[PDB]
């Protein structure tokens, strides 16, 4: 499960557009992904590189950087078998997209709903009746 | 810049009424006039001339009067655009009028 | 962070979950509608407050309302 | 002007000094986390 | 990470937004962490009491810089050819041109004119010397520090008061009715009758000797009598040398009318007689209220008493009086709108009946004072809808509320939006195009066939106050009328004199420009007025945001979704109309001061001209008068009107930056700063030094408020530099 | 006139006002 | 949304009938409306009188009319007692 | 007159308007030789000129101390043709128009596609629109007490609060 650090990373030549200090001294993303041919690819983060043909593995600042090659991948070269971590400045590494091994527009069994509100969304409170009180506005 | 210039020159300008320049003494008005119409594009946004014609729909609802084409405020980028379009006209025909009612007058 | 709710009144589309660029908002079961499907918010903390799923949603108005809130380095955009 | 010493006593002070010393204590303040 | 100690959410921002945020709501106390209501009233007290203090020292300032730097003595032998020294200049930056060129009012240091008009109220309430203009600063800095030390100890614990003694609405009313606003317009009156007027009759009374010098020469015998007319005898001779025992009388309480002949101003007897009766009024009025003795009025019972029976209110008042009581921010509009109409009132008073001795000779002041307290009246009125809104959003309740004048309000809100939408379309179309019709005929060289309406309603009301200039002999201006024979005894005689003198601003002769205007006034009024009504209405929700309370008052859309929702908070309506207000405070102001000056020259005919077309107000007031301040420093030279001249390039700076918080909008911001966030990363020397706040672009409300401020400030500024240095230079 | 004395009179008075409003906004601040 | 005081005596003087209850009143409460439209009649005609012996008023007035013509006000509110009173059967 | 004001036929200052009127164009025709285009011309306007003022002298309009007619409009009959008459007409014009507007927008509801007709007009049944509005404020207060004008407040569709 655990991401392989030695996984070798697409060809690319270099951008101003990476990754700054706030990345090695807060939280780095990594994305990992397997191609069928050795293809040339845009990074979310300036201009082309070329994916090798096997599995490849880049590291972004955000974690919409990785989703948004992941977006674009999935329909310019039909790839599904990507792989998105947050990795920590102490070598931590939190596995995260797709969450539980199913994408999350396909329903899986034992996701629990948050967020999800009982009533329509007219039905919430008022802000005078919850003032000086910590009751949610959310009925 | 401001009195030796703008001030000093528009002399001729602002006192062209009655003569063949009036015409230009009119357009310096006039563009002045929508250049200062084009802040009401570009200082405002979308979602309150939406609601304030929610209420005139209202009132054309009273009387049975709503159009079939159901009135919208401009678009975000369109109002941007109806801004800088006036904008541009007001500005430079301000330059036009003042321009040319100076230099017909003293060349 | 930002808070991301959802109400009763949704479908099960799947439009806001597809459209969302955070992964913030995923499918779950749920009886209620004809799809048999609620969209729910579990990764809220991912949330940047783009509204992009609020967009998305054909309900009348909105099952899922984003309330933007608290801002973080996550929900900034800030890759530095 | 009587105490006419004072002006160009407290300018300069209420001025720059003053001002400089709550930029100073004021950023001081604004960034300590505790 | 803990500056704003009120808010969590924003002590957590790791962005310069912290500090912004945490500094612009820093006020707003019923949003911050752990707030009870106790704890709201009690610190609201206490800046009160903070406010208060402010403002003595503010006075005490102004009484000492002219105490020790200006020329009040020398200015109150001679107050019409001196000009008032406000203070003095100690500035290092200046050269030795500017150092002689501030040198006026007859001292050896550069300084200020005054244009606030203290001189002249000082003057006329008594003060002749500088050393009780230094008592008096002495005295503020004693009350003010007394109200410092009140707000600190009514925040000790034994003395916070409770909720109850901050909600008991009838005996504040009783106390403040009688005693803020009765008895000191009685105590008032009685320094006008024992300092004031003597000393306008050359007589000193201070407190060395003011027990035993008596107001009246019968003295406190009339009154204990009946015989109140014994002080009203021997009034002031037209002949009366102000400050001076020549053509003085003795009396104390008269009702002459009308201004004093050489001052110019209104006389102190009536303004002493005038106060006596506010006082005794406001005292009757201040028993009212039920308190703890049975007699008087509860208010929850009146309010709860009046429902036309024919039912066209709906439920009327019932339930209002919870509302109010609980909000603070209706308090807070019902006060700001009151107060608002007053400042107005105080605008449009001062400069008709002057109450200063020697003012309205002054034009500078005179000017000033209008326009200052225009600007103010514009800003209240502004911020009671803006706390209406807020009361709306925030602590309005629909369910103590059923079928009150409140919910009826919002259930024919499209009605007033819709209406108030066709008003002012129906003003600005024709106001509009009367204007151009005018400006085009003009210019073809035909003024014979311009729209010149007389304002023949406004001129019949001047008329029915005794104007005899339209000839319309109605009511006072009829010799033989029942109105003009009821008052023949008192006010008559000399209000008749002061109104058909053409040598006063009372009643100002009024022709086809000043109808103009006014519908001019009117438009702005009705459109200032539809965007912060439509704000407070639409407030709580509306067809694109209908769960809009849920958000708050201040939030910057709700996306580009639905067709796009830029300004859609009622924040964002009181942002609109505050370019309506300083829109229409413009076109006020602009007229007030063209007229008073083309009338101070002798030269009405070139308002009365060139008022009915765009052009006469382009080029007759603004370039025209533009021409001795634009000349304040020019490669020949500089003088003392070279301050304004700066301060009036100053203005048009600030007001066009505040365009580039308007016009610009965060995206572009955000990707330039990233940008340069990149570069100081990358920079050797300069990437030793961090940032403790990443640093981002503005937000969208905070922009709109940065670019408002700028906006404002240019707009104020501009004006101010104009309105000073075209009178000044001048004079006339 | 006044007399410097009178100004320092003045200065001892603000003094103690300055006192007072740092005790009024300490208590304020809590 | 804390409880607001009202001064003790304090009663519902909320109606939805023809006329209020005579409460509205306060200590004319138990008065007749003849008493009160004989009052107001009363009060109307001595207040007009003594307010038109001193329309043209002069630095000296009679006191007595100055009170006296205060009466033509307070006509007005005890007219409206007697139709109170009167449509409460008193 | 009325508000001090003078008629314009015996006001000075009116006269005073016409004469510098007057010689401001023959001081431009004062270059110019009698047949030439230009001569004929100026002499056109101060024929013009000349009949405006006249015209405005006799017709009851009451002058300024500037001499520019002034316009009074509190409801007197005497000077009902200044506001009281054209403001009948604009009010007749305008209401022929909403009538007309009105009529054509309650067809257009009735159409196979409602929007087709607003942006692409039927010529014919709108110049039977434009015909009709001559006796609109009968034809419209006859549409208001038959309850047809107005429509009642919950078939309006209203924002939540
Ligand atoms: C609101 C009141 C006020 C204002 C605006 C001013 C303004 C000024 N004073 Mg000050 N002054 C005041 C009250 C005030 N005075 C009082 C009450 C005294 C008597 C103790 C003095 C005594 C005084 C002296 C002795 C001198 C000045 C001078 C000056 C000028 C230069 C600034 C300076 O050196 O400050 C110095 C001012 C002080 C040391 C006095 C203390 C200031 C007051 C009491 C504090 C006010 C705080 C205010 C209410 C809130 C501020 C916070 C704000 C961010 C909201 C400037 C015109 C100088 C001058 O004449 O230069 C030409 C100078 O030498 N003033
Ligand atoms: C608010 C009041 C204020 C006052 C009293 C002064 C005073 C002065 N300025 Mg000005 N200045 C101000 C605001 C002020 N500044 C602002 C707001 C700006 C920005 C627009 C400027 C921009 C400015 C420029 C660009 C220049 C001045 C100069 C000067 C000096 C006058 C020229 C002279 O005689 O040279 C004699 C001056 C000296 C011999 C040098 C004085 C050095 C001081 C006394 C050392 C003090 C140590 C320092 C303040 C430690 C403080 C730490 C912190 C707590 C403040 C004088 C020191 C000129 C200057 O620097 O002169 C060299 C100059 O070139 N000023
Ligand atoms: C006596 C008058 C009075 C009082 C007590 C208040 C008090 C308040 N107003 Mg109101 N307001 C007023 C006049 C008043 N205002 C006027 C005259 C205007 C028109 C310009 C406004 C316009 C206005 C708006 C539009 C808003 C307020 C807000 C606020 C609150 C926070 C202020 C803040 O944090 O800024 C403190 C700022 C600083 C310390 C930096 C300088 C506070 C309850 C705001 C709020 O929080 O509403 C919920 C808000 O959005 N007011
Ligand atoms: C000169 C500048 C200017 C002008 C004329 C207007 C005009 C108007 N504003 Mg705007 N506004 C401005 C600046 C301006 N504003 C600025 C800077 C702000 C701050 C952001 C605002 C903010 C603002 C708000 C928030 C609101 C308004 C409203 C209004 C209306 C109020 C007056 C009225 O009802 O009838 C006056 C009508 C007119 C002046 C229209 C002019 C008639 C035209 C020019 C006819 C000419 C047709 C011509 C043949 C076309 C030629 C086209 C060519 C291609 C052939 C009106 C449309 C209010 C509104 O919509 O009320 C309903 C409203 O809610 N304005
Ligand atoms: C909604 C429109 C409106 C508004 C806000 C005002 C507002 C004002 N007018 Mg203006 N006025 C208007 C319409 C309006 N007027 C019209 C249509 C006329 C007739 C030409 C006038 C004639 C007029 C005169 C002569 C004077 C004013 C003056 C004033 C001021 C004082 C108040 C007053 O006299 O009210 C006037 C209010 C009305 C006349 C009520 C108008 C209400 C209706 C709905 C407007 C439409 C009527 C309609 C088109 C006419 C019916 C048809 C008829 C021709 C057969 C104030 C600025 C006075 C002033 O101080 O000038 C400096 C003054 O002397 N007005
Ligand atoms: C239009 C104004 C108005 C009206 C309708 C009333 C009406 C009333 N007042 Mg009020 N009152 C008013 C103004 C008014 N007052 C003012 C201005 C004052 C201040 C002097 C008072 C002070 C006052 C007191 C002190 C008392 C009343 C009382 C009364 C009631 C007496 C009925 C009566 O005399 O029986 C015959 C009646 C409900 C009495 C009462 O019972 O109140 C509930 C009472 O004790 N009035
Ligand atoms: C601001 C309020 C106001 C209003 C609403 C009016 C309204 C009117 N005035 Mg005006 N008037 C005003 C103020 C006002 N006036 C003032 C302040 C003066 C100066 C004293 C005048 C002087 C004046 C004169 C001198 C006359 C009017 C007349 C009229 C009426 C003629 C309109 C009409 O066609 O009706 C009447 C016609 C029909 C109903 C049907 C006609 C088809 C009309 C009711 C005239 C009139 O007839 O008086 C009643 C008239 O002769 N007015
Ligand atoms: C013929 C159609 C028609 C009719 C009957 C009405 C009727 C009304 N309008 Mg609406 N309106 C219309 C078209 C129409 N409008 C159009 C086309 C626009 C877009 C410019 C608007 C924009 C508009 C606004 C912004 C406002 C109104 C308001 C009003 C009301 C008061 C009268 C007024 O203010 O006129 C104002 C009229 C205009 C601003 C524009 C009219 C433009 C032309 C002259 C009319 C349309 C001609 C149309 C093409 C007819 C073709 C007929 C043919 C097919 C046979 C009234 C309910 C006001 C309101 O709610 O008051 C309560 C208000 O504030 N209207
Ligand atoms: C906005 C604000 C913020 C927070 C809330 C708030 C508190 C309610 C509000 C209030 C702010 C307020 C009210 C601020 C008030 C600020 C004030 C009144 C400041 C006064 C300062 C006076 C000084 C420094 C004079 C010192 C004189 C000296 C040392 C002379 C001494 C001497 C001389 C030479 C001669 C005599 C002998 C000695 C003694 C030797
Ligand atoms: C937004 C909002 C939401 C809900 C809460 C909220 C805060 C309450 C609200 C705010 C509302 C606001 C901000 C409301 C603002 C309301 C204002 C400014 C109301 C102005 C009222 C002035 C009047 C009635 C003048 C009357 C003069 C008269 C009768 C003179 C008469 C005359 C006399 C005697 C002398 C001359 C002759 C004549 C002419 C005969
Ligand atoms: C007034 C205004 C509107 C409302 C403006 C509308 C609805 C335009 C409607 C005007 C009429 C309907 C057509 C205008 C025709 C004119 C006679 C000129 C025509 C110019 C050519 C297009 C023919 C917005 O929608 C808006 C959106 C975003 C920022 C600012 C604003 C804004 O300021």
């Amino acid at each position: 499960e655990t991401l392989n650090l030695q996984i070798p990373s697409p060809t690319f030549e270099g951008s101003t557009g990476g990754w700054l200090r706030a990345a090695e001294v807060e939280e780095k993303y990594a994305i990992t992904w397997t191609s069928p041919k050795e293809q040339v690819f845009e990074m979310p983060t300036g201009g082309a590189a070329i994916m090798r043909q096997g599995e490849n593995l880049l590291y972004l600042a955000r974690k919409e950087q990785c989703l948004a090659l992941a977006t674009q991948v999935k329909n310019s070269f039909k790839i599904t078998d990507y792989k998105v971590y947050r990795i920590f400045p102490s070598g931590e590494v939190q596995y995260l997209h797709p969450k539980d091994g199913v994408f999350p527009e396909k329903v899986n069994a034992g996701r629990v709903g948050v967020g999800n509100v009982s009533h329509s969304i007219g039905k919430n409170l008022n802000p005078a009746q919850i003032k000086f009180t910590s009751k949610s506005f959310n009925g | 810049w401001l009195r030796d210039f703008l001030w000093a020159q528009a002399s001729q300008v602002i006192q062209s009424y009655g003569s063949a320049l009036s015409a230009y003494g009119l357009i310096f008005l006039g563009a002045h006039f929508i250049w200062a119409f084009s802040l009401m594009f570009l200082f405002s946004g979308r979602g309150y001339w939406q609601e304030l014609i929610e209420s005139i729909v209202w009132a054309h609802n009273k009387l049975n009067v709503a159009p079939a084409i159901q009135p919208r405020a401009l678009s975000i980028t369109q109002g941007r655009a109806v801004g800088l379009a006036h904008y541009l006209l007001g500005g430079i025909g301000t330059t036009w009028a003042f321009f040319l009612a100076r230099i017909i007058s003293v060349g | 962070s930002h808070s991301v709710k959802v109400y009763d009144t949704c479908i099960g589309c799947t439009q806001c979950v597809r459209a969302c660029p955070c992964d913030v908002l995923e499918m779950v079961s749920w009886d209620g509608c004809k799809a048999g499907q609620i969209a729910s918010a579990p990764r809220t903390e991912d949330c940047i407050g783009c509204k992009r799923c609020e967009t998305a949603c054909p309900t009348d108005f909105l099952s899922v309302r984003v309330y933007l809130g608290g801002e973080t380095t996550r929900s900034m955009g800030l890759a530095y | 002007m009587t105490a006419a010493y004072l002006p160009s006593i407290l300018v300069p002070i209420i001025g720059l000094i003053f001002p400089g010393l709550v930029m100073a204590f004021a950023f001081i303040y604004i960034e300590q986390d505790e | 990470t803990k500056f704003p100690k009120f808010s969590q959410a924003l002590a957590q921002d790791p962005a310069t937004r912290r500090i912004w945020y945490g500094l612009a709501t820093a006020h707003d106390l019923e949003s911050h962490d752990g707030m009870t209501e106790e704890n709201l009233y009690q610190k609201i007290f206490a800046s009160h009491f903070g406010h208060l203090a402010v403002i003595f020292l503010w006075t005490s300032g102004n009484l000492f810089h002219v105490a020790w730097q200006g020329n009040f003595e020398q200015w109150v032998l001679n107050p019409l050819k001196v000009k008032p020294i406000a203070h003095a200049i100690w500035d290092p930056h200046f050269g030795q041109p500017a150092v002689k060129a501030f040198t006026k009012g007859g001292v050896s240091y550069p300084v200020n004119i005054a244009t606030s008009g203290v001189y002249h109220w000082w003057y006329t309430i008594g003060m002749r010397s500088n050393t009780d203009l230094y008592a008096g600063s002495l005295f503020l800095l004693f009350l003010a520090g007394v109200f410092l030390f009140a707000g600190w100890l009514h925040l000790q614990p034994k003395f916070r008061p409770g909720l109850s003694w901050f909600k008991n609405n009838e005996s504040r009313l009783n106390h403040h009715l009688s005693g803020l606003f009765g008895f000191s317009s009685l105590a008032w009156s009685a320094h006008l009758i024992h300092v004031a007027i003597p000393e306008a009759r050359g007589q000193h009374v201070c407190w060395d000797n003011f027990t035993k010098v008596a107001p009246h020469p019968a003295g406190l015998q009339p009154f204990f009598t009946g015989n109140w007319g014994a002080y009203a005898a021997s009034p002031d001779t037209t002949n009366h040398i102000f400050g001076t025992s020549e053509g003085a009388g003795t009396a104390i309480l008269t009702f002459l009318g009308g201004f004093h002949p050489q001052t110019q101003a209104l006389w102190l007897t009536d303004i002493a007689h005038h106060h006596l009766a506010i006082g005794v009024v406001f005292i009757f009025a201040g028993h009212m209220y039920r308190t703890n003795w049975g007699i008087g009025h509860s208010l929850k019972e009146i309010l709860d008493a009046h429902r036309p029976p024919g039912g066209r209110l709906g439920a009327g008042h019932k339930g209002i009086f919870e509302t109010l009581t609980n909000s603070l921010h209706f308090q807070l509009g019902l006060a700001l709108a009151s107060l608002g109409v007053i400042t107005s009132l105080v605008a449009q008073h001062m400069y008709a009946l002057p109450s200063y001795a020697f003012i309205a000779k002054d034009y500078v002041t005179q000017s000033a004072l209008y326009t200052h307290h225009q600007y103010i009246a514009g800003f209240l009125m502004v911020g009671a809808f803006a706390h209406g809104a807020i009361f709306f959003v925030r602590d309005y309740d629909p369910e103590q509320n059923k079928n009150n004048v409140l919910a009826r309000i919002l259930d024919h809100k499209e009605a007033i939006i819709s209406h108030l939408s066709w008003v002012s379309l129906f003003l600005g179309f024709h106001t509009l195009g009367i204007y151009v019709h005018n400006d085009v005929v003009v210019a073809f060289g035909t003024p014979e066939k311009q729209i010149l309406v007389e304002p023949v309603f406004a001129q019949w009301i001047q008329a029915s106050s005794g104007k005899a200039l339209y000839g319309f002999d109605v009511l006072l201006s009829s010799t033989n009328s029942v109105a003009a024979n009821a008052s023949s005894n008192i006010w008559l005689p000399g209000w008749l004199e002061a109104i058909n003198s053409g040598k006063n601003s009372l009643f100002l002769p009024i022709g086809p420009g000043d109808f103009l205007i006014h519908h001019a006034i009117a438009l702005a009024l009705h459109t200032t007025t539809l965007i912060l009504v439509k704000g407070a209405l639409d407030a709580r929700g509306s067809k694109l945001m209908p769960d809009k309370k849920d958000f708050g008052y201040a939030f910057p859309c709700d996306g580009p979704g639905r067709g796009g929702t830029c300004d859609i908070s009622a924040w964002d309506a009181f942002y609109l109309s505050m370019f309506w207000m300083l829109n229409t405070i413009g076109w006020v102001t602009f007229y007030w001061h063209w007229k008073h000056i083309t009338i101070w020259q002798g030269n009405a005919g070139q308002f009365n001209e060139s008022s009915t077309y765009i052009m006469g107000w382009l080029r007759d007031y603004l370039w025209l008068n533009s021409s001795p301040l634009i000349n304040g420093y020019n490669p020949f030279g500089m003088n003392s009107l070279s301050v304004w001249s700066w301060m009036f390039l100053f203005g048009h700076l600030i007001w066009a930056t505040g365009f580039m918080f308007l016009i610009s909008w965060r995206g572009y911001w955000q990707e330039l700063i990233e940008t340069l966030v990149w570069a100081h990363e990358r920079t050797p020397l300069a990437n030793l030094v961090r940032w403790k706040d990443k640093p981002v672009a503005l937000s969208i409300v905070q922009a709109r408020l940065v670019g408002l401020i700028h906006f404002t400030a240019g707009y104020i500024f501009t004006y101010a530099a104009f309105v000073i240095a075209s009178t000044t230079g001048k004079f006339g | 006139m006044i007399s410097d004395t009178q100004i320092f009179i003045a200065l001892i008075l603000a003094l103690v006002s300055l006192v007072l409003a740092i005790r009024l906004g300490r208590a304020l601040y809590q | 949304f804390s409880p607001v005081p009202s001064p003790e005596g304090t009663k519902e003087t909320y109606w939805e009938t023809k006329a209020p209850s005579s409460d509205v009143l306060g200590i004319g409460a138990g008065v007749s409306s003849g008493n009160f439209a004989a009052a107001s009649v009363f009060a109307a005609l001595v207040g007009g009188y003594c307010t038109g012996q001193v329309i043209p008023l002069t630095v000296e007035p009679n006191p007595l009319f100055l009170a006296g013509s205060f009466l033509l006000p307070y006509s007005w509110a005890l007219h409206v007692a007697a139709w109170i009173q009167k449509n409460n059967g008193k | 007159d009325v508000a001090g004001l003078t008629p314009c036929g015996e006001s000075k200052e009116f006269a005073r308007r016409l004469d510098g009127s007057v010689k401001k164009l023959q001081t431009r025709l004062s270059k110019y030789e009698a047949g030439t285009p230009p001569a004929l011309a100026l002499q056109k306007q101060i024929d013009k000129t000349k009949n405006r003022f006249d015209r405005y002298g006799k017709a009851g309009l009451l002058c300024g101390t500037d001499g520019l007619p002034h316009l009074i409009t509190d409801g007197r009959w005497t000077h009902s043709g200044e506001f009281v008459i054209p403001g009948l007409l604009f009010l007749y014009v305008a209401g022929w128009i909403g009538w007309v507007g009105r009529s054509y927008v309650l067809f257009a509801r009735t159409a196979d596609k409602p929007t087709e007709k607003e942006i692409i007009i039927d010529v014919p049944v709108a110049l039977s629109f434009v015909s009709t509005g001559f006796i609109w404020p009968f034809s419209a207060f006859k549409e208001f007490t038959s309850g047809n004008l107005i429509v009642p407040a919950d078939e309006i569709t209203v924002s939540p609060r």
